[PDB]
């Protein structure tokens, strides 16, 4: 379970969308895009992966 | 009712304290009704931390 902060133009910036990536798996150490989400500018976002 | 869509969003939106304001005691209204004004838009209602 992840809860992601309410959207902030200062900390987040241009875009309210975010990309959750996966790292140390298999034989690939670098990032692989695992998920995308849209951040809420009125509350924090809850999701289970 | 008016109660949820207004007062709990009042709970969700925060201010200078830095997010949070959770766990605080609030003095809210039992029931709220139109009184006057040009056109009955979303309308001003406050709650007090």
């Amino acid at each position: 379970n992840f809860v992601l902060p309410k959207y902030d133009p200062a900390e987040h910036g241009d875009e309210r969308w975010f990309k959750i990536h996966i790292g140390n798996v298999g034989g690939n150490t670098g990032r692989q895009p695992y998920y995308s989400g849209m951040l809420s500018d009125t509350s924090e976002t809850s999701m289970t992966l | 009712n008016v109660i949820r869509n207004k007062q709990i969003s009042a709970m969700k939106l925060t201010g200078v304290d830095g997010k949070s304001q959770y766990g605080n005691a609030f003095i809210i209204a039992n029931t709220v009704k139109h009184y006057g004004g040009y056109s009955d838009l979303g309308g001003p209602i406050t709650v007090y931390n």
